[PDB]
């Protein structure tokens, strides 16, 4: 919806670093649901395809993830959670232009960007912005973010939360503890014949 | 003059050798800490 | 440590997942249509042109059969800047004229109108209801004197997207939501075993 | 006598963000 | 005419004078904080200049006493946020400007007592230019250079023996910095920031000289107390006896090179380039 | 198993050529004797950088190994026995080309567990831990092979 | 007599000559991808050759017009694929070898405009051999130097306020070169290949004088509207006036030590030794 | 007058590599 009009020029680009993501991307996914009583596979035929066409496979190249989520029990939310799952995962453009001015700029907000060394010359999202003094660099990741570690750690703890709650009743009797600190301070002092001591405890 | 005239032109790019800082980069980004801590010429012993 | 923690989670996950449930098939399939756009004002290309996101809405919008955008207006204004996706009206307005459509072809329609204005900058499409489909402009501001302003819409497959095609008739149908000139929207799917590769014919 | 006379502060937050997509590198390559 | 150097009462007189046409005054302006750009689309690179600018004054010239020179030594050692002024004598600079000893810079103060000279000293002092309203910090820390009357030979204690350094060509190089001071860029100040730390300096005495008689007694007990024994947490105790009007100090031979003993073809004798002590902790 | 390249590109010409899942096949020679290919597989990231005025392309590609580590179990080998599974885990369950020639078990006992739902790597490990210590995989051509190890 | 460096139609003739016995000519060769092992239970390393080579050529002469010094420049900064050609006047070279300015330096070409000598310029050239057939590269970026007919005084205009540099003692050096460019090594052929990028490149004006008059106002007016302002993005519009035949360009001072104040004992007057600006983004 | 006259590129992966062998050990100093 907001455009930022100012845009980067190849003479307002000093750096650039632009990929295009694809080392997590799978192309099936099962959802096991209804108690895990019921499963969905949700089927992306184009990357199957291709894997096989391009490294002479025998048959259609699958990569699986198998999930289960127990409580879910409408067939088209286990769906939706299988698309949501290649979805977030799927091949993408990303990286960072360095240009230095842009402080009205945001991400969601869009921006032209041409780089005439790289041939871009497009239209992008801006995904998140960088400001650095001392250097003065504004540096833009483009089209979609994406994280290294982190995004294994997050997977993982958010896994691990999902199923450490799993058997919890959420309408159960609730309780409270409110946690409260106060503290006396004791100050010492010690006069011996008209002399204050230098040190106490 | 004439040992002056080798060493003033040697002292010179003595400092032009000496002084110049490290500039590290990992995969085209600069690793070098952009510390504002100022540096300049030493004493002429 | 990783791949131990992730294949200790993997593993409880699945944990009373019935590997004998009945399981189903969602199929993910991706097509797309350029709609490429040229504009002409009195024998002079404009320099850059934008199909809108409030056009792309109206084409989405029209394809779910929430009914046709009816494109009724050219409208021409004083100002280049901020050309983008994201323009929903012309920098800054100076005159508007009744379209006339024609069809000269099965993937093209051309909007017309003969106008009067000094100073143009940029040129616009705007549907009934005020809806921005087009923005173009020019870099230098054009004199327009009982001229003809044309807008040309032309309908391709993108041939970016890999086993997945817009058909001619595809095609065909988008343009006629562009005139409203009753498309054939899609109101049924097909499945069938025919493995030959797509093409638009 | 005449003659005589003349005789690096490294940024860990610059290192830990430029290897993040190499450290990640073998979990991806191990799937997950 | 000269130049002062000056902190609050304190204030030291340092002639700028020099032999035929040496360098008195070497002033420096500099731009450390311009970023320009390495890389882009455009044949000249985009630049932004956006911050304080550095100003260095490199000042050569002599002193007649070794009194003053001490004086100089611990006025530029000393660490204070009283701000030190500098007066120079020349109509291109301001009556006064505030600054510190060289940014980063082991060596602001070299002060020379060559052999063959009495009641001369060469100093060379290095002085980065900082902004008067911004000298900043809370410690205070009062440096002396220990002093004597006597007039014995310079003697280098180590192991409970004493090794006399020899006369002969003794030549005694002082140098005295800062390092540990933060100079800092500033958004729009002309000139940095100066932040003082009650933290170590350095303070370095070289000696050179030729040892023309008891050779390697000499030598060798220099060599043998200093050099191939560890010294804990202590050092050598290097003592002027009065020479050069200074005392007793506690310091240590440092890195790779700080004692080195020359041999030339058809010389009956060895001569000392350098022999190099660091002062260490004793201001206890 | 991957490989990485280092390219110079122009204008990103070069980058156009790496789509995700495109394959790349690396030959080495040494002197005078013939090309060997060393590596194949399909590109995973195309990366283009900015490297002090150098415009660096960097193709990483994975092989054929995902295929084994990326699929799961579908049916149950209790009692079968290790040559039946093998035959019945990869001729389903991996895109990997069969030939019962390449499997060759040291100690062919019969499966009590079922491994349904396992990872095929992870099962195939299993497999391997009992038996004889055995090396599988996906070989010349694309034929999977399970057999003694040295 | 003269080298010949060329690029399709633009061609400039450098005299090869020098005073006496100085060096006009000389050409490196080396292997910089040998791979010598560091380690291994031999006494002799095992080694790897299996890559192109190295080879570069200094040129040194001299050019009799400014405006052929201005060419020279333009075709040196120049991003083309179109080769640079030179021909070297001598028989242990070819005819024609294919070109680039010096593989990473900042400092490809040199031209010095020294006080006294009237129509001669010397030129310093560092060119690395290329592959004919592997000039690379998708942006071509025409190099220009602006000229003007006059003969006023060196201005250096900043913050409103204009300076006019010294007469007395006055040279000029400028120096060019292509760092951005790259030199890739490659696997089956002697020489190397060339990736020619439409991005940055390096242009530097250094000036030398004596300040002889009005000596505050000239010094202060300079630092005080160059060096103590902060100067945005924008920077000195350093202008020639005609002098060399040159023009006006943006530029800037850069880094530590662009600027030098030096004054010598029993002289009434300030050296300037160096006053370095970089040409900043200008071109539309 | 004559006398006047005579007047690092560091690689990312092999950094992620080379101190695999440290970042996993306080874990491993932990068990797992
Ligand atoms: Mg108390
Ligand atoms: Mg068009």
């Amino acid at each position: 919806t907001v455009h930022i009009d100012r845009g980067v020029d190849n003479t307002q680009w000093f750096r650039y670093d632009i990929p295009e993501l694809g080392k997590e991307a799978i192309n099936e996914v099962e959802v096991w649901f209804d108690d895990g009583e019921e499963s969905v596979i949700v089927d992306d035929g184009t990357d199957k395809l291709d894997l096989q066409d391009s490294l002479g496979l025998p048959s259609p190249g699958t990569q699986r993830k198998e999930l289960q989520r127990p409580l879910v029990t409408d067939i088209s939310d286990a769906e939706d959670i299988g698309r949501k799952y290649l979805a977030f995962r799927n091949s993408t453009l990303s990286g960072t232009v360095t240009t230095y001015g842009l402080y009205d700029a945001e991400p969601g907000d869009t921006i032209d960007i041409t780089i005439d060394p790289r041939g871009i010359d497009e239209e992008f999202v801006i995904a998140a912005i960088e400001y650095r003094w001392g250097v003065d660099e504004t540096i833009l990741t483009v089209v979609e973010k994406r994280g290294d570690v982190d995004d294994i750690l997050s997977e993982l703890s958010e896994s691990v939360q999902r199923i450490e709650m799993q058997g919890a009743n959420r309408d159960a009797p609730k309780n409270r503890i409110t946690t409260t600190n106060a503290a006396a301070i004791v100050s010492v002092d010690v006069d011996a014949g008209g002399t204050s001591a230098d040190a106490d405890r | 003059d004439g040992g002056g005239g080798g060493g003033n032109s040697s002292r010179q790019p003595f400092a032009g050798g000496f002084f110049g800082g490290g500039n590290a980069t990992i995969d085209g980004r600069q690793i070098s800490e952009s510390t504002g801590r100022y540096r300049s010429d030493p004493s002429r012993r | 440590i990783l791949s131990e923690l992730s294949e200790s989670v993997q593993r409880i996950e699945m944990q009373g997942a019935n590997r004998d449930a009945p399981k189903n098939r969602i199929t993910t399939t991706n097509a797309a249509a350029i709609v490429s756009v040229d504009v002409d004002a009195g024998g002079t290309s404009a320099d850059a042109d934008r199909f809108v996101n409030d056009g792309r809405n109206a084409v989405r919008d029209a394809w779910t059969g929430a009914g046709n955008p009816d494109i009724a207006n050219i409208v021409v204004g004083d100002d280049n800047s901020g050309l983008s996706r994201t323009n929903t009206t012309l920098g800054n307005q100076t005159d508007s004229v009744s379209v006339t459509e024609s069809l000269p072809s099965a993937k093209v329609v051309e909007y017309s109108a003969t106008l009067t204005q000094s100073g143009v900058e940029e040129i616009g499409l705007e549907t009934s209801t005020g809806t921005l489909l087009t923005r173009a402009t020019f870099e230098t501001p054009v004199d327009l004197s009982s001229d003809t302003v044309t807008v040309t819409l032309t309908v391709s497959n993108d041939d970016s997207v890999s086993r997945g095609v817009m058909t001619n008739d595809g095609q065909t149908a988008v343009r006629d939501v562009l005139a409203d000139n009753s498309p054939t929207l899609p109101t049924d799917y097909g499945y069938g075993d025919d493995s030959t590769a797509v093409a638009e014919t | 006598d005449g003659g005589g006379g003349g005789g690096a502060t490294i940024d860990g937050r610059q290192i830990s963000e430029s290897t993040g997509r190499y450290r990640s590198d073998p979990s991806r390559r191990r799937g997950i | 005419v000269d130049a002062t150097l000056s902190r609050g009462g304190t204030s030291v007189d340092i002639p700028l004078v020099e032999e035929g046409g040496e360098i008195l005054l070497s002033s420096t302006f500099g731009k450390p904080e311009v970023n320009v750009r390495k890389s882009g689309g455009s044949l000249n690179p985009r630049v932004i200049d956006s911050w304080s600018g550095l100003q260095t004054f490199q000042l050569v010239g002599k002193l007649y006493d070794y009194s003053t020179s001490h004086q100089l030594a611990d006025l530029v050692k000393t660490a204070s946020t009283t701000p030190l002024e500098l007066q120079i004598p020349q109509d291109a600079y301001p009556d006064t400007v505030t600054v510190a000893p060289a940014a980063g810079q082991a060596s602001a103060l070299t002060l020379e007592y060559p052999a063959g000279r009495k009641d001369l000293v060469d100093v060379s002092l290095s002085l980065t230019r900082v902004d008067p309203n911004s000298v900043r910090g809370v410690g205070d820390q009062q440096a002396t250079t220990p002093t004597t009357t006597g007039t014995g030979p310079v003697e280098v204690t180590a192991g409970g023996t004493t090794v006399q350094l020899p006369s002969s060509g003794l030549s005694v190089e002082r140098t005295v910095g800062r390092p540990n001071d933060a100079v800092r860029r500033v958004p729009r100040q002309a000139d940095p920031r100066y932040e003082v730390k009650a933290k170590v300096t350095n303070d370095v005495f070289t000696f050179s000289f030729e040892t023309l008689d008891n050779i390697p007694a000499t030598l060798n007990a220099l060599t043998d107390n200093v050099f191939r024994e560890q010294l804990g947490r202590d050092g050598v105790t290097l003592d002027f006896n009065g020479l050069l009007g200074l005392g007793s100090v506690k310091a240590i031979p440092v890195g790779s090179s700080p004692f080195r003993q020359v041999h030339q073809a058809g010389r009956g004798w060895v001569t000392v380039p350098t022999l190099e002590f660091r002062r260490i902790y004793s201001n206890e | 198993d991957y490989a990485v390249f280092k390219m110079d590109d122009r204008g990103g010409q070069a980058f156009e050529a790496y789509p995700r899942g495109t394959r790349v096949e690396a030959y080495v020679s040494e002197g005078t004797e013939p090309l060997d290919n060393r590596f194949t597989g399909y590109v995973v990231e195309r990366r283009e950088n900015e490297q002090q005025g150098a415009d660096v392309l960097e193709v990483e590609a994975y092989s054929f190994d995902q295929f084994l580590r990326r699929n799961t179990v579908t049916n149950d080998q209790t009692g079968n026995t290790i040559s039946q599974a093998l035959a019945d885990i990869i001729q389903t369950d991996t895109p990997v080309r069969f030939n019962a020639a390449n499997i060759t078990v040291g100690d062919d006992q019969e499966l009590t567990r079922s491994y349904q739902g396992d990872p095929v790597e992870n099962a195939l490990r299993d497999f391997a831990f009992k038996s004889t210590n055995e090396d599988f995989g996906v070989g010349d051509d694309l034929e999977f092979f399970f057999q003694p190890r040295e």
